[PDB]
């Protein structure tokens, strides 16, 4: 299984053809973090002129893709991450989503792999 | 649906089965997708395939541009 | 029930007499957000000074109080906030926490109540 | 051992007394008498062997500094 | 609220679909719709309200030093 | 029998009931003792009362002396 | 409920009348730690001349009294104890049994209450 | 399966190359005793120096490997050890761990194998 980083999911929502083709090549379950959902939901309403298409396209994504809630098991992984790597205010969201991937033994797919190099045990694919 | 358990495979009919505790169980009419990669099994409600999702998105118009994310969302709280 | 905002939870953790006096007078369940848990877990490692006290006291607070998972119902409430009040980057995290209070039909306890008066239906306790 | 690293199926749960269970076809099944860890978070249930992997542990420890 | 701080009963479990349950007489019952935490260790099953007690928390924190 | 769960009271007949997940459940023929103190309920197999235990012990001879315990059992391990 | 410290259980096994009467006055479930069982089992065989009576009396105790196994929940409590109180090699067994009492919300009954004063949250009765 | 004795687990935690080389060559589940977990949890706070590394690395080891609860079957084996080999105060704790290996019909891995050769039926791997 794969957890898509938020940026990847944004490119899917907004119609980036390079990402839409990459996603069909993944050989496994494709999972979305609820934290990414929060970010995606907010983005719908950032620009009124794009909100109609962002809403409809996000709605189709959220219908199909299974969503990972952020629960105690993920917060336990987050604790282990900061125990090892130290605290980074800038990377909290990053580490929350990575924590969910760790808890669910899933590979994390991201455009920003360098910000995840300090997370022990994480399987990462850089796009 | 935010719970953890430990269990053991058993036999049911001519097939292996795995018990799902109440806190982890899906509805009895929910079609599920089951996918194994290595020794990890991932189970979720069947709601369409990825190829179908991508085809549906490609039949739809897209926004004029791709949003520039803001990842740096957590505020600096006094005192932890 | 009551959901404590993160700074209120920090002050409880730290034994602030003003907060302990007010919170022990409340009847009804006192609940934490898992988002606040994430913040506090990182805060343990924010500085070396008194990290041990931040850790031990955090862990007792997390033991006793329920910590609410961030789930689809909470994200549904978050969407409703952004759709009705407008998107705000600086308020995403505290709106996630308020969204959990809304989903649980709980009173949100905060030192920053003015920042949440734009949320329809939210019960607020201003400390 | 499995024929392939990847396999997939669809199905519904069944009642098994009258607690719920899922059948796992041969290409999805774990061995007999394998201890399993189950974690459900939102829509996703993940199941894996509780024994873990000593190689994965050592590889993860190698990503961390060692005490002097 | 209960009539007494202490009460006791004996009984066996019953099947409830066909998962197991225990009936709790009125003097042992928790309220309706009360969230419970269950912990079994060996012979002993302990059940208590998940909400905990803010007084117990503050009393325990008071037994610990506070950050400057 | 080394597990933790969360649940919710429900109604069964004219009586409250509590579900016991498989990992926490007792055998169906095991008589149980249920004791409440405050809001804490303790449940264990009925195997005799304390008064009976003490009466049984008092009908038996006792050792010539009370053992002097050793509590300090854990060795000093190099390196944790 | 009450967890008996090992010393109390030893006095019960070896026929101390002051303890045997105290135990019937406790108003609640009486629980024995498996760690105390280990200590009690070893004591049977410390003096051959007493082993017959210690075996038979311990056997009646273990038949009636419910035993608390030492599990992850108890080890989590032990971690919280040392996070707060620091490490004490001399008091490991003490703190293991107290950890089980904490996990099961039980009062700890002991002849050595002073060695448990550093455990936050523990309900203690000194005999 | 294999049960690691505490000092072997300490050396694994610390990344001792001799132990990591041997343990990664073992086939079969590698198991920890909860008694060793207790020892290691205390060891985090044994000194301030490198406590963070002891903590983070411990927590990853406890995540991956199963930790065996100390239960009635293990205490039954402990009784059998003391009844057959004689009581030894200095060996109580390591006999508890060996008793778990016996109960699980597992090989006990130790640096101190000579101290356990008095236990009937125990499978030993001497490192």
């Amino acid at each position: 299984a794969y957890v898509l980083d938020t940026n990847v999911a944004i490119h899917l929502r907004d119609g980036d053809p390079e990402v839409t083709t990459r996603v069909t090549a993944l050989n496994g379950a494709i999972l979305l973090s609820i934290i990414s959902r929060v970010e995606l939901e907010g983005g719908v309403y950032r620009e009124a002129a794009q909100a109609g298409l962002r809403r409809s396209r996000l709605d189709v994504m959220l219908k199909v893709l299974p969503v990972l809630d952020f629960d105690g098991a993920a917060a336990d992984e987050y604790r282990r991450i900061v125990e090892s790597a130290g605290y980074s205010r800038r990377k909290v969201v990053d580490r929350m989503i990575a924590a969910q991937a760790l808890a669910h033994r899933a590979t994390f797919v991201t455009f920003n792999a360098d910000d995840f190099r300090d997370i022990p045990g994480l399987s990462l694919l850089a796009w | 649906h935010h719970a953890r358990a430990t269990g053991k495979t058993f036999r049911s009919g001519n097939s292996e089965a795995v018990r799902l505790p109440r806190d982890l169980a899906f509805g009895a009419d929910v079609e599920l997708t089951l996918i194994r990669s290595g020794d990890v099994l991932t189970i979720y409600p069947s709601k369409g395939s990825i190829a179908d999702l991508v085809a549906t998105l490609n039949q739809m118009p897209r926004p004029d541009s791709v949003e520039i994310r803001d990842e740096d969302l957590f505020p600096e709280r006094p005192g932890l």
